[PDB]
């Protein structure tokens, strides 16, 4: 039983890990769209 | 410099799987209270020998 | 002449126009992501 | 009007510069993701 708990907790941190990494590719997907909107309005000053 | 709160040379197997028990992400005050009484049966188990 | 490349310019402009309301929408759908880091059910699970 | 078309060029430059900008993050991002190779916790997970 301890060895079976031992994996459960396991399988939570690799759970939680899955989801943190997750975040960090949404943190530099957001990125990516909130700078391509600053090259857009760059654009769209030098359009004007 | 070098220390490091978690992981310590010697860390009894109590503080081991509370440190397992942590190592998720969400801490709240329920979890974060369940392994503190954890915790403290083991702790209260090894004083009493 | 000189009028019809000066409608190509409000034309051009267009297009920057919706380039930038896609990259805005992404960024709308990510900030909201990456916000709502862990939902409130993938909380539950890792109390589970 | 060549004094126009000569801003138009830092107005490009500023088109250029958040490229950089949004480029700069990225490697920011994945360096730091590719230096701390697995978290205190992914082996955390390898040790359970």
């Amino acid at each position: 039983l301890a060895a079976s708990a031992t994996k459960i907790t396991a399988d939570n941190i690799s759970q939680s890990e899955a989801w943190r990494r997750r975040r960090q590719e949404w943190e530099i997907q957001k990125n990516n769209a909130e700078s391509e909107i600053r090259q857009i309005d760059a654009q769209l000053e030098a359009l004007a | 410099n070098f220390v490091d709160p978690t992981l310590r040379t010697g860390q009894t197997g109590m503080m081991n799987t509370m440190l397992e028990q942590l190592s998720q992400s969400e801490l709240n005050k329920d979890t974060l209270e369940n392994g503190f009484r954890q915790y403290l049966t083991a702790f209260e188990q090894v004083a009493d020998l | 002449m000189q009028e019809q490349a000066l409608t190509e310019l409000d034309a051009e402009k267009k297009i920057l126009e919706q380039s930038r309301a896609g990259a805005q929408s992404r960024v709308d759908s990510y900030r909201a992501l990456y916000d709502e880091n862990v939902s409130a059910e993938e909380k539950r699970t890792m109390d589970l």
